[PDB]
Formats: C-alpha cells, structure tokens, sequence
C-alpha cells in the first residue's frame, strides 16, 4: 500500500476523538495525547513493529487496546516515512520501530499482554534493540527515555541517557541491542543483568547454528553475513544473512527476496568457475541465511589497502593494472552472455584468489536476471543512470568497473558527494587519477557519462590497446593563486551555511549526535578560523561566540581542549580581543577553571596537556595570573607519573591501531605533552620542566625509525601520516621542539617525517586537519616558517592542489568533503573550518599555526 | 518459487561476533 | 573565637594529604577531594554545624572518620564566613552548614553516627531543612543535588531539583523543611515515609508553656513571631522566637541573648501601658520564646496599606499627621526619660490602638541599656550613622521617627540603595514628598544630615505648631529634559553591565535562578529595549539574542510570552530583521510551535492569548504562514471555551484586589484576552473572532465601576493601578479595542481608568512596568497617540518625573529600584529595561508600546 | 543577661 499521511491521519481520527485525545504531527511521527496522562521522563516503552499495509491494518488492530488505558504514543508518518525507516541505509537500530507507546509503569505489563493477543498474527520486522513478547506477534517492549535529555561524553559530544536512582545518567541509547536497567525490573518478567562473578574470569559464550560455525565480517544492516566453517566437511563457507521485511520495496519485495534474487543468478551461473556456488539455504525462525563457498581471502579494497596499488605494465608480479582489467572485464563478459547483469562491481565485490590473485566476483544481491529490476546502487562506484534506477545496461557494469580500477590504480574511491552535480564529472575524476597506471584515458572512458564511450574503451581493453593519459600542472601561480582566492570564498559562504544550521538547532535532530561548541567538531574552531577573514566572517564569528557562551551556561560538559572547555575560552576570549568586544572577555573569564586533580587525563585532545596547552595561549591573551597558573599546574601533575604507561601494553599485539597514537601520536601521544612541556618552558623557564622535554624528546627519536619505515612501506595506511595519529603530529612537534631548544637533531627528524608525510599524501583518504591532507600541508608550511627552505612551500602547495582536487562543485564552487566522504560539515578538525586554515596560511606563511602556535602580529 | 528458503530449525543465535 | 583561613587551612591540610586528597577553594568553601570517589549527583548529604569559636575543632574531629571513608567535603572557609552564614539576613536556609559531606549511600548513615558520637555535646545553629542524628550533637542530614541541575518552573524561573526513577524533577529546595524523596530511604531509620500526613491540621501549636498559636506574622530572619491565643488566661498574646547561635555577634550574642534584651528593656518600660509587658519568658532545648501582651492586630505599615495617608490636622478622624507626630513624640520622650533608646522606629513597629491615642512601639530588640549596643538597622528608616554603628544617640531615633512619619504621609518608605552615596540625602527625599502633610519642614528636618536640626525639629514639634513647608519647585522645562537624556544614557550602560552579569553566569548560583531568557526578566526583553537605541545597545542586543538561541537549545522550555519561548522568538526574530541579520531569522525559525493540544491556560503572560499575540508579531515579522496558523489555533482553542458564561454565572466570588486580576486584569484576566482577540480581528476579520471581542468587551465593562470604585477608595491599593492585574491594563487594552472597532464607550472606560491610576501613581510601590508606575505612563502616552490630546502628554510627563524623584543614584547618573527596593536590575517587566522603554517612548510619542502594538520601521 | 525557663514542651 505504501500509505501517506492521509490515510493514517483518517483511521487515528476515527476513535481519537472517541476518547478525546487531540493529535498532532513532528518530525516523522503522529502523536495522540491522553490529558490525564502524564508522560515521565523516562520508563517502560513499547514498540509495535509494522509496514506500510501491516500499518493501516495495524493501526485498527491496537486502537482498542491502546485507547482501553491512561497513555501517549506517537505513530509513523505514513509508508514512504517507514520505508526508509525500515531500511539498513540511515539509522539500523530504529528499524520496525513503527509506533511508540508510553504508558504508565504497571500499566505496561498487562497492556504489552493484550496488545500481543490482540495482534497475534501481525507480521513486521524484528525489533533488535527490544525484548519481545512471544514470538507470534510483532509487540516489543524496552526501557529508554521519552524525553530527549543529553548528557556529554568524554569526547564531548551530546548523548541521549537515561537516570539512575542516585541522578546518575546512562546512554539509555538504542544500540541495536536491549538492556535492563539495575533500579527498574522488567514490567512483563522481574531480570537483573550481570552473574554471580563479579569481576573475575569471563568467557564469553558464542556458536553456530545446524552445521556452520561463525566469524564475523560486516557491520550492519540487511544481514551481517559472515565467514563460517562448515562442521560436515570443515570447508570454509560462506553465509549471507537477510533480515524479515528490512528494505521491503514498493512492491513487496524486502531483503530476504533479494538474496533469493541473488541465489537465482548464482544458479544461472553455475559453469562459471569465478562466482560462488551455493551450498545451502535456510531458514531459522524470521532469518533467511544463504551459504554459499569461500573464494579467497582479501576484497580489492584490503587488498589494495595492504598491498600497494595496482601499477602500469609490469610491477610486481601481482600488481598489473592492466592485468587486473582484463581479467575483471573476460569474468564481466562471461557474466553478460548468461545474460546476467551484476550492477554492483565495486572493490569490495571482487574477491582475489588467495594463490594466484586473480578476481572473482560476489554479491548479486541488486543484479538482474529478469525485468522486474531491483533499486540498489553503490555512491561513487555505480553510475548516476543507477541511481535514478533506469533500466540497467551493459555499460551500467562497464562504468563500474571503471571505478573498480581507479581505486585499485589511486586506493580512493571517485569523488562523490551527496547533492553534488558534478559527482560524475570525468575530468574531476582526471585530476586525481593523474596519469597513473598506465592506462588511464582507457579508465576515464570507462567513466564517461556517455555509454557508447565505455563501450569503445571496454574494446580497448579486450584488444589489448591501452590507453595511457596524463594530467597538466597549474600556471605559474596566477591560476594556482586564483583557484586558492575562489576556494576560500565559497568555502566561507559554505561555512555562513553550517554555522546556520549549527545554531538553528538542525543538526541536534539525530538521537546522540554532534558537540556544538567545542573546538574538534562545534562552533569554537568554526569561528576560531571565521575571525582570521573578513568583517562579515568576523560578524559570524562574534555570533558564534556569544552562541557558545550562552549555550554553555548551566549545563554539564568536559574540561578539554579539543573536546572541551579550554578551547571555547581561547575561543570566547581571542574573539573579544581581535573586535573589541569586551562583554566576551567577560564570558571567557570564568570559563576553563577545571579542580585539575580529578583529571586522569595527559594528552592533546582531552587532558592535562591540552588544557596547559589552552591555558598558555589564555594567558598570553589575557595576562591572566589564574591562567599561567593552572597551565603550571598542568606541567607539575604532568611529572608524577612517567614510568608506568609506556611499559603498560603486553597482551594487546601490534598492528598499533591505537598503539602508534596512544603512545606516540601529537592526539593521544606523548608528542602532545612533548610539545606541551616545551610551551611551558618557553612561558616559564622551569628547570625541571626541561629534563622531561629532553627525556621525552629522546624517546620520541628513539621510536621514530620504525614509524617511518612503516610509512614507507606498501603496506602503510593514512593513519601513519595523520597529524592526530602519526607522524605529522611527530614532525610538528619536533620541528617546534629543534628551534627552541637549538637541537639540530630534531629539525632532522622533522624533516624526514615531513618527506614521509609526502610521499603519502595522494593516498590520504579524509583531506582534514585530524586525519587528512590539511595537517600535513600545516607540518609542510611549519618548517617552512621555521627553516626558510621554501622547498617545504614547494610541497604544501602539493598538498594544496591534492586538497582542490578532491574537492566537489568544480573550482568555483568547491566544497570540501566530511570524515564522512559523502557530506560536508563546517567543524575545524574533522570539516571545512580547518581546511580554510590551511589554505589561508598557504598565502600568509608567517601567520602562527592555529592551536600549536601562540597568537603573533601580522597574522589576524 | 523454486527456490524456497527451506526447513526452520531451532536457532542459537545470540549476540555479535568478530570484528571485520 | 573566631579561626582565619590559615589556620583552618593548616589543619586540614595536615592530615587530608595523609589520604591523598586535595584542596581547591572556590566560593566560601574549602573543599577537599579524594581522587578515588566518584560524587554522584544527587543524594544523602551530612551537614555538621558549628560556630567560628568552636569550628577548628569540629574539624578536629571530624578528619578521622571522613578521612576514613571515600567522600568528598566541603568546609567554610573562615570564621567570618561563617559569620555571615549563620546571619539570617544572609542566606536564611544556609544557617549552620559549616560543613558538607558527600559519601557513599553504602556509607552514609555509618558516617552520620560516627561523626555524630564524635561530636556530641557540641553546639550549633540547628538545621531545619535537615534531619537530626542525636539531640546532643550538632549533626544533620538530608537528601538533595549533588551538583547543580536546574529545571524550569512555571514563571519561566530556574529551580535546583533531584530526579526520581522515573526522570522526573522534583526541587530539592534546601531553603525549606526538611523533604522526603519517595524513592530512597532514609539511611538512618530505614523507612520512606512522606511528611504531606498532616499538613490538613487547623493547629497543632502546644509551646512549651503551652500558648496556642495560631497564625504566624512573619518568619523572616532569626526568629518567627507567632499569633497565641493562650490557654490559661486565653487572652491573646505575641511571642517572638529565638534560635541558638543564629545570629552570632563578634562579642558572641545570640539571638537569644538579644531576646533578653527585649525582656530586660519592657521589664524597664512596665509602667507604660503602650509597651507589650513582659508576660513569659521560657525555653526548651535549644529554642526560646518569649510571650508579651497583645496590643493589637495592624501596625503603623499595614495601616496605612489598608486604611489611607495621614494628613494634614482639618483631614478624617483617624488621619491627623500631626496627631501622630505629636502621639509618636510623647510615647519617645516617656522612654528617653527611662534611658532606652528605641533604635528600631519604624512603621512595622507602631502598632494602632482602636483608641484615638493608636501609637505604640513592640520591639526594642536591639534598644539601648548598657554602652556594648547591638548592631542591626532597618533600611531606609535607620540613619546612616546606625549603619556604621555610632553609639546610641537620642537624635538617631529622632531620625527614624521622621522617617516614620514620611512613610505615614507618603505611603512609602524613603529611596535607599544597597551601595548608593545619596541614601539619606534630604532633599531627594523632598521630592518624593511634594509638601503633602502638616509638619512636611519638620519631617524633612527630622531627616537633616545634622542631628541638631533633628533635635531643633523634635523640639518644634514639641513646642507646639509644626513647621509646614512647601515643596522644592522645579523653575525649570527644558533642563528637566536634559535630565530624562540623562535618565535614559546611564540606565543604557547599566544594561550593558546587567547584560554581561547575566552572560557570564554571575547570578546564576542559587536555588533558584531567574530566568535568564524570557522577557519578564531574562534577556529577551533587554535585548529588545536595546534594539530600539543605537549601535553600541543594538550590538548588545544581538550579542544577546545569540547567546539566548544559544542557551535555549536543548533544555526545558515554557511557551509562555512573558514567561517562555514565543517571547524570546520574537525578540529573536524582531532583532535578525531589524539589524539585518539572516542567520538570527534562521535561529528563530524554528523556536516557539508548542502543542496548543497541551496548553491548559488562557492567559497574555503564559497562556493562549499571549501566545497568539506573540505568534501574531512573530507573522508580521517573518511573513511566515505557519506563525498565522498557529495565531489561528489559539483563537480557535480560546473560542471553544466559555469563559464569560462561567463569568456571567459566579461574578464576584472571593472578591478582594488579587481577586480582581485573575478575572478581568491584562496580565492574567480578560483584558489581555480582549487585546489578543482584537489582533486576531485585525489580522483577519473574521466574524466569530469579532462575537468573542464584543462579548469580551461588554463583560468587561459590566465589572469595571466595581473595580473603579475600589480603586478611587480610601483603601486604594496599588494592584487597583498596576497594569498587570489592575486599571492600566485594562485601560490598554480598551484604548485599542475602542479605536480599532470605533466604539467610543471603550475609549472612556479607558479615559476614566487612566484617571484612577493617576490618583494612585504616587502612592504606587514600583517604578516598573509590571507592578509599577510605568505602565500607567505607558497607558498615558498610549491614550495621547490614540486621542491627539497632549493633556495625556502631560499626565506621561508628570508619571516620569515621579519616577525620576524616586530613582537612586545622583541626577545625572540615576540608578531605579526593582521588585526589592534597594536593589537594580534590567528584567523588564520587573526591572531597568521597561522604565527605558517608557522614558524613551516619551520622547517618541507615535512610537509602539512594547508587544502591545504591532511594529512598523518604513 | 541572664535567666530562661524550661518546660518540656512538643515538637
Ligand atoms: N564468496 C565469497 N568469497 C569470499 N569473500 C566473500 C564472499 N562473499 C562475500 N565475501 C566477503 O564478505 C562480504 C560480504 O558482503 P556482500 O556479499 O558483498 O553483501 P553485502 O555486504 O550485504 N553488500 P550489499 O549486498 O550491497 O549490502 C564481502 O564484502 C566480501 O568481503
Ligand atoms: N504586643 C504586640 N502586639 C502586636 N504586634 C506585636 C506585638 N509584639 C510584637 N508584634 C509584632 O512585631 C512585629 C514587628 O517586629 P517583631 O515581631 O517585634 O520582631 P522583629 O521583626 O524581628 N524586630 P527586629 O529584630 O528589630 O527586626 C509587628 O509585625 C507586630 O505584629
Ligand atoms: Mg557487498
Ligand atoms: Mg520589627
């Protein structure tokens, strides 16, 4: 049926009135309201699973007994609203949530009884953040709140919780996962929640079903299909999972017929020695599993990932580009004479083989056999005709396909951004695949909007005449400098929009989501870099900044820099200063003042460091005695405790995911407190302060060399460069801590990070200044100020073009991506602001770095 | 409708596993 | 005797390093943290009281058990703040928390006995907001927020609260009794049982000399003064209370020791008949009490509230200012002849006889017998000297007589601000008396700096005729205006420093906080009088209105107008279009849409009417279809209702003047709703909106000669005028429905209420829109633009120069009282920012009234 | 000062 409002409106309508309970919609959600109801806080809930027609029709079944008691509830837009709410794609855990009832706490017990009953019989999916009442009806119940209260975490974003006895708050928090609180019982069966041990040894109990055990392998959604063994063979299998009713079309058809779909054209291509055979299917209770056998280890994503990118003509043995497109595009042509199109061949979908290293294709979950077609595309990878879910077409696969090699010839996907009209433009995709792989014009056609180009460069492929295409620098500067000018002026009208949206409350929509204010994602950084530019950027910021200090007032938050206080004072109070505005100076004043002692806390982002950090540039600001006192109170409670952390890690092994930045890194590392206790002898001259920075510094030097040749390897990630995680942070620090303290030692240091840096940059993923090319064009431009090579100008300008050719909306227009890929945001470290820093310096190099830096003339 | 899901049988299936 | 900070200091910090904990000091507290306890945030608390002499040592021994246990721990952080903390005139509910503690449910009521025992025979202010471990020791406890959580109230106010299983807030206000939670139990007994038992009783009383009081005349401060009826003779009787070591002197006097005094100054005044006797003297535990005859009921304050002013001689019987001159004088001279300097002479310590000689005196609690006198002044009646404690002097008392008279004569109490130099300068109180009264030189003279002019004057009195003197003449036109410019510039840069107290959370501590937001009093209303200045307030303005849709996002609101979020969004709205300020239109998109299916009241200050007007101002800001329909809703949802059958059914039941405001008053009443339904006209012009106005509108007029006769009467009380609840509401809303429906009997209702409410204005106790003398000038200037008049120009022009005679501060930088005479803020309806929007709309007569009048630029 | 009566009195 897939009703509108207009329908549901009509059957509320109907008893509504019946018992008097006027209504009303938000959001998504129509909302009846008993008057002698009271709704609580928090409490008991229930949660009635539908869709669309199961909607209406369940809609009529509830009203007797909902209107048989005191409550409130809220009830679902209409289908189209529970269509995408009942799909994996945005929220997983608010799937089949399709009405909420409130009632009061005996009441839910029997209620949750009558409904079951009542509704016996009534299909819908499996609520999986929910306990269940039987197993014949669609009728859950939780404990959560009913107001959206917000308590901050320790990374200073905004969490929905619920409150305990002793007004302690909890991340009440659906995680596609349901659990009792210890004060409240359970209104239908008294629980409790942890064993008679109570912290001593656990082993956590987990096994497979009729004859597959289980391992893992996907995040979310649909079906978390999984590695498996099979116990009847002790082969490797293979097993796909589809969830009742989750994506159910317009026209019925929901997940578990697409993988029947997808076991249908496994069948159509049973002599195909390159696609997985299907063993068995089965189902348990409302879960469809498909088991199909294992071909291979490593998707061209990890493998690309671990072992380097697929090169021109002849390489390693394994990484041949062209290799890889003639094998990929001989499978691709077997598949489309069985008259088979697969729609989605992206470099998760081609599986090496685990000898050899030769592709093989999996997943037809959206490919086509006959004509009903199925929507379902992949963003960047498949072509926009999919999106807009044209008729699927030969060249549909050939221009995926295309994408599949510029990934395994770049380790990006191609830009695409959601709203953006350039997403398929071919020559953005020209500037960051430059002219490597050897082929390339070849590629590039594969991604030409025009299909009968793909096919023309599909013809080269199978001839074996590649095409080999290269890519034009930038003149001289002037265009360079033009394209810099034009990029910074539409990223700040970009970042006037975020700052809207961030005040007007958009964003605050999402149930546990965003920090407004502080300096990592909220509006501290935002107007941090707004003050730097012209005087409406500088208007915005002064909103910004009272914005801030009023949203903070009476509420609960954190100490931090990055995630915290520390930097919506330097905030509050460098914007007072720079517009002489000294209503804001008085904001500022009271604002960073942390106990100091209940901090556990050392690094950059969150503790100890940071906040010394913050509290030096405050009082270089302020001339605030407070301020350099509690700075050095940071480095005296920094000295306690040295020894035992670094010698504390024995049972975790290396792969050093949080390893390299939790010991080492600027973030989360002793890099940060390095380059802490180095401001805080600059600011002081303590002596002992000085022991530790060459203790630490040493250390730093110690551990380097492998770091760097980890960069170095094929085998080396973005993270090793991040300026949060590695070695960018590493060189910033040490080539502040060389200049200070005369150590040529560590200008060397520095300096090769910086090369390391380099040499990785095209293979960043994000461009942002935590975990993209922005921090290291910042470490680039750093030495650049510190040791005049202008070599390192040379290279930041690398970084610079990198940066705009990743951007979206062509270079007029260029909006820059999120750590999200696919949006853009305006926070600093993660966004937009921090980009902006960046290509600002670019043009004013002796302007200090923002936050490592103090506050210096000739650079506002 | 050939293809058929096939005998429900009894399910273990409790919590999440691995990390990939 | 009393400790400094070093020494306490010292011992703490002695031992507190032993268990690893450290010290921070923010506050009046030293407070001391142990690293491995995790405060919950709300709870059992333990309070330990103490007295500066005896607090070193109740630390002493107190560090072994807290140092024992995980808690954390705060101590006063000198004896003088101690001091102050055990002063009622402080912080009434604070009295003896000299210490707090914070430990483990697990391990609270073990702490409580423990310290308790370890106490013992101990002394202090006993705590009645908590509970009591032992009746020998000085140890309390009670269950409240750990840390400050503040939820919204009804007013629109911030309020401390705790939060039960259920989420729900519930204000753990410390300032009141002891409070139950319902869902914890009390560690100590075991058992969770409410207090809410038997509040139905009609008296409990049972003194301990078994006296029955009835009602209590006033709590405030040190000691209760309670009604008693009296068992044995069961004549009735006054007993005032006294509470051990409240109110502790730098001699070491207790409020009990200054009850004795009391006792031992009527045991010297026993042969005069109008001094209340001793009667009883007696105690138990650690409360004492003191019985006196009654005199009478309403005092020399109360009546002149409820009865009139005193005149001059040929005036009604009981209105002779020079009778109670005379009467006052002689009462004084008979106790000077027995020494006893009364000290404290003010109207609430007169209290009327029903004979013709009513003057008598009831309290001489800090009078003079011996050289060490005791310190205490009432403001504005005590003369500066008492302030700075010069001793005992004939001529102080004859100051505060003629402070006495004055009020008697004017019906308030002469302008007295908390820091202000001008305080007792004579002639500024010259101006709020204009020669009104006999013996208006000798209350000016009894008011001179000089004590030999008060005593030239006593004497005159004495002497027989009584000097009457003219007022002090304004010569001048233009100059005066020259004074309003000045008026309006200084209370424009004492908004910006109200504005940045307000921002950077100065006033926030408390448990309650107004709110710092809406328009009664938050910044809304601020930020909108400043809108309409120049650049430096329009700057301030929208530094404001960021900082408000930055403090209203994600917290509990209120819909309210006046109290809530349609207030705020259209001064959030009105400042982005008036600066041209996109994104502040984008903050206000979205801010007041309240269910109107919720929503119980009917109401300008928080209810359907005023959110329709705000809706209403919100659309013709923004052009916005949604603000129209919701206007539209709450028209609808008011029509549904029949209000003025109800009306029209039971009229004046319950009838006195606070009665009159829910009912037919702008604020509360019908009138605001009449004004919301003439918009909703004028908006549309539809025809059941127009039935609604006329019936509004006639059922209006029906009880308004009720009303106005109360209000031209001898009684006369200020809330007849008030535009919240009285005559200038009423006439605002009238003047404009009479004008937009051309019906020409409205405008003289509003004619003749603005007649009344001139009467009043002098007597009025406020300067301020809400309660006060601006809203009869905004009414005055309303009816000159709707009526080309100008005699309403000059009735405006007379309003604000009695607003400028009662202002503080000097002339060219005036400061104006709040809703607690001495005392400024910049709440608009209650504060500074409403007295600017009337002195300016002074010089702007075709200019709007504030959310009463649409707006319009170009 | 001095002097005071105690009677047991009720809570
Ligand atoms: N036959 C197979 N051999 C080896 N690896 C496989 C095989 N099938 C799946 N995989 C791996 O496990 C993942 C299974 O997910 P997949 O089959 O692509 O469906 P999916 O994750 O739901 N993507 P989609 O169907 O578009 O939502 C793949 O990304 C591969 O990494
Ligand atoms: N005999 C009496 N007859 C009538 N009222 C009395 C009598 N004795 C006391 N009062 C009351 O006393 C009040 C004036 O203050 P009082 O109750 O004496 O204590 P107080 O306010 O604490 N004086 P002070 O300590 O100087 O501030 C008036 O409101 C009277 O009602
Ligand atoms: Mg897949
Ligand atoms: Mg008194």
């Amino acid at each position: 049926a897939t009703p509108t409002e207009q329908e549901l409106r009509a059957e509320l309508t109907g008893p509504v009135t019946g018992a008097g309970r006027q209504i009303h919609a938000r959001g998504v959600w129509l909302a009846v309201d008993d008057p002698a109801f009271h709704l609580p806080r928090q409490g008991w809930k229930i949660h009635l699973s539908a869709r669309p027609a199961t909607l209406q029709e369940t809609i009529r079944r509830m009203l007797p007994a909902v209107l048989a008691v005191p409550c409130h509830f809220k009830v679902v837009r209409s289908g189209r609203h529970l269509q995408d709410l009942n799909s994996a794609n945005n929220h997983p855990g608010s799937i089949g949530k399709a009405v909420t009832i409130y009632p009061s706490p005996e009441d839910v017990a029997p209620l949750a009884r009558r409904l079951a009953e009542d509704l016996a019989g009534m299909a819908g999916p499996r609520i999986c953040s929910d306990r269940r009442v039987r197993p014949d009806a669609p009728v859950y119940y939780r404990y959560g709140p009913f107001h959206p209260c917000y308590d901050i975490n320790d990374d200073g974003d905004l969490e929905l919780v619920v409150t305990d006895p002793q007004g302690n708050t909890h991340p009440g928090a659906a995680d596609d996962s349901f659990w009792q609180p210890h004060w409240s019982p359970d209104p239908l069966t008294g629980a409790t929640p942890h064993p008679a041990p109570s912290d001593g040894p656990a082993a956590p109990v987990l096994l497979g079903g009729r004859y597959r055990v289980v391992r893992g392998l996907t995040r979310n959604g649909k079906g978390c299909v999984y590695r498996a063994i099979d116990t009847t063979d002790n082969r490797p299998v293979i097993i796909k999972e589809a969830r009742a009713h989750v994506n159910e079309d317009t026209l019925g058809r929901d997940s578990r017929l697409r993988l029947r779909n997808e076991r249908y054209v496994l069948h159509l291509l049973r002599d195909l020695d390159d696609v997985p055979k299907v063993i068995d299917h089965f189902r348990h209770e409302d879960r469809e599993y498909l088991a199909i056998t294992d071909l291979g280890a490593l998707a061209l994503g990890q493998d690309v990932a671990e072992n380097g990118l697929y090169v021109a003509d002849p390489a390693p043995p394994g990484r041949s580009l062209r290799a890889l497109a003639t094998a990929l595009l001989e499978l691709l042509d077997h598949v489309h004479r069985r008259g088979v199109l697969v729609r989605d061949l992206t470099p998760t979908n081609v599986v090496l083989d685990d000898a050899t290293g030769r592709p093989r294709l999996v997943d037809f979950e959206i490919s086509h056999a006959e004509d009903p077609q199925l929507y379902g595309w992949t963003p960047g990878y498949s072509p926009p005709e999919q999106e807009r879910d044209e008729p699927a077409t030969v060249e549909a696969d050939y221009y995926s396909l295309g994408a599949t090699l510029f990934y395994a010839a770049t380790g990006l996907p191609p830009t695409w951004m959601t709203g953006d009209p350039g997403n398929h433009d071919p020559r953005r995709a020209a500037e960051v695949l430059a002219g490597r792989g050897g082929m390339s014009g070849t590629i590039l056609g594969l991604l030409d909007p025009d299909p009968a180009r793909r096919r023309a460069a599909a013809d080269d492929i199978r001839a074996g005449r590649f095409t080999d295409a290269p890519p034009p620098p930038p003149p001289s500067a002037r265009q360079r400098a033009r394209r810099l000018a034009a990029a910074i002026a539409h990223s700040l009208t970009e970042l006037s929009r975020h700052a809207a949206d961030l005040m007007s409350g958009k964003d605050f929509t999402g149930g546990l989501v965003g920090s407004p204010i502080n300096l990592y994602r909220g509006a501290a950084g935002m107007g941090m870099e707004l003050l730097r530019h012209d005087e409406p950027s500088r208007a915005l910021a002064r909103g910004l900044a009272y914005w801030t200090g009023g949203f903070r007032a009476l509420r609960n938050g954190r100490p931090g820099l990055y995630t915290g206080d520390t930097g919506i004072a330097v905030f509050i109070a460098e914007a007072g200063a720079t517009l002489g505005d000294e209503t804001l100076l008085k904001i500022a004043e009271p604002l960073a003042r942390p106990v100091l002692s209940r901090i556990t806390a050392t690094d950059q982002h969150t503790g100890l460091a940071g906040i010394g950090t913050g509290q030096l540039l405050l009082w270089r600001l302020t001339k605030d005695a407070g301020r350099l006192e509690l700075a050095d109170a940071c480095a005296r409670r920094l000295l306690a405790r040295d020894l035992t952390a670094e010698l504390q890690e024995n049972p975790p092994d290396y792969a050093d995911c949080g390893a390299v930045s939790r010991t080492l890194g600027f973030a989360h590392g002793l890099a940060g407190i390095v380059h802490f206790l180095r401001d805080h002898h600059a600011a002081t001259g303590e002596t002992a302060t000085e022991a530790a920075l060459h203790k630490g510094c040493d250390t730093l030097l110690e551990h380097l060399p492998p770091l760097l040749e980890a960069a170095r390897a094929v085998s080396a990630k973005p993270m090793h460069a991040s300026f949060c995680q590695g070695l960018a942070g590493i060189g910033a620090a040490l080539a502040r801590t060389g200049r200070d303290l005369g150590a040529d030692d560590h200008l060397q240091a520095a300096r090769e990070a910086a090369a390391a840096c380099l040499e990785l940059a095209p293979r960043m993923y994000a461009l942002t200044q935590c975990c993209g090319l922005a921090g290291i064009g910042e470490l680039f431009l750093d030495l650049c100020q510190i040791t005049g090579d202008r070599t390192y100008a040379q290279w930041a300008d690398r970084i610079a073009d990198l940066i705009l050719a990743r951007a979206g909306g062509s270079p007029e227009a260029p909006v820059f991506p999120d750590t999200s890929l696919h949006g853009s945001s305006g926070g600093w470290s993660i966004g937009t602001s921090g980009v902006v820093s960046f290509l600002r310096r670019l043009g004013d190099p002796a302007a200090p770095r923002l936050w490592l830096d103090p506050p210096a003339g000739t650079a506002r | 409708a050939g293809a058929t899901n096939l005998d429900a049988l009894a399910a273990i299936k409790w919590e999440a596993p691995a990390h990939q």
